[PDB]
């Protein structure tokens, strides 16, 4: 046994410290 | 009152896209002026439908921040006596072919707006990190010897940059400085070479005279199958030495 729903988690095409966000997210 | 030259470049990128007051960004979580890896803060990505008298086929337009000084504080860029520019003095953009898959799906295909590809931002991460680490801004006309693939595909014949200024964006000043808008055009091998060894303008303004090749605004087409010189082989009769 051995499934997996871990998922951890590189978030922008291979990077790992960016976001997608909206502007709005950002700033007021 | 907020960071006065992300304010100026968001104020400029409002009127030059009225419609489009939310875009998309790829926002850093461990910001560069914290200790992280990647010196732009963000990059916008807008949707552009196009321009037919100019030449200018549908794409998407990505706009970076953090290579100018967005803070005016010296978080990231030290502020000298005397000097006009924002931190390096520019900040990059990149224009993208949609792909005819793409283009199959926004017209009739339904439910949701087609989301920008997020690999050109990479992409400038990575100029930006080059410039940084260098010191050496990028100006019109430059070429950045880049020898890999843009997108990291193993089949696009685009490997390499030159730097055009951005039609749309020009050049601003702001509260914090003067802020060029330097794109980032993609180019072959023989391009790259004509660009290095007789000049970068003279290849840019080459690659704007036909659709197939970028158009006015010098769109980059990851698929691009031939250099403007296969193309339009009269483009040779420029590169030859003159002696003397």
């Amino acid at each position: 046994a051995a499934p997996v729903i871990n998922s951890h988690t590189c978030f922008v095409s291979g990077n790992s410290n960016m976001i997608l966000n909206h502007m709005n997210d950002n700033f007021a | 009152k907020p960071p006065p030259g992300l304010k100026a470049i968001i104020d400029h990128l409002g009127q030059v896209y009225p419609n489009q007051p939310n875009p998309l960004q790829v926002t850093t979580l461990l910001k560069y002026w914290l200790g992280g890896q990647d010196p732009l803060d963000y990059i916008s990505m807008y949707n552009y439908p196009g321009d037919v008298d100019r030449n200018v086929p549908p794409h998407w337009h990505y706009i970076s921040f953090g290579l100018s000084d967005l803070h005016g504080d010296e978080r990231v860029h030290l502020r000298e006596e005397g000097v006009t520019r924002s931190g390096m003095g520019f900040e990059l953009t990149f224009r993208l072919a949609k792909t005819e898959i793409e283009l199959k799906q926004q017209i009739e295909n339904p439910e949701k707006p087609q989301r920008p590809p997020t690999w050109p931002a990479n992409l400038l991460q990575a100029i930006g990190r080059y410039c940084f680490q260098t010191g050496n801004g990028l100006c019109f006309g430059d070429n950045i010897p880049w020898r890999k693939s843009l997108d990291g595909s193993t089949t696009s014949k685009l490997q390499n940059l030159l730097v055009a200024q951005d039609p749309q964006l020009g050049c601003i000043d702001t509260p914090t400085g003067t802020v060029d808008f330097c794109q980032i055009v993609g180019v072959f091998d023989d391009e790259l070479e004509q660009a290095s060894r007789w000049n970068g303008r003279g290849v840019l303004n080459f690659l704007r005279q036909d659709m197939q090749t970028g158009g006015d605004w010098l769109v980059t087409n990851m698929d691009r199958q031939m250099s403007v010189f296969e193309l339009f082989p009269e483009t040779l009769l420029n590169l030859q030495d003159d002696l003397e």
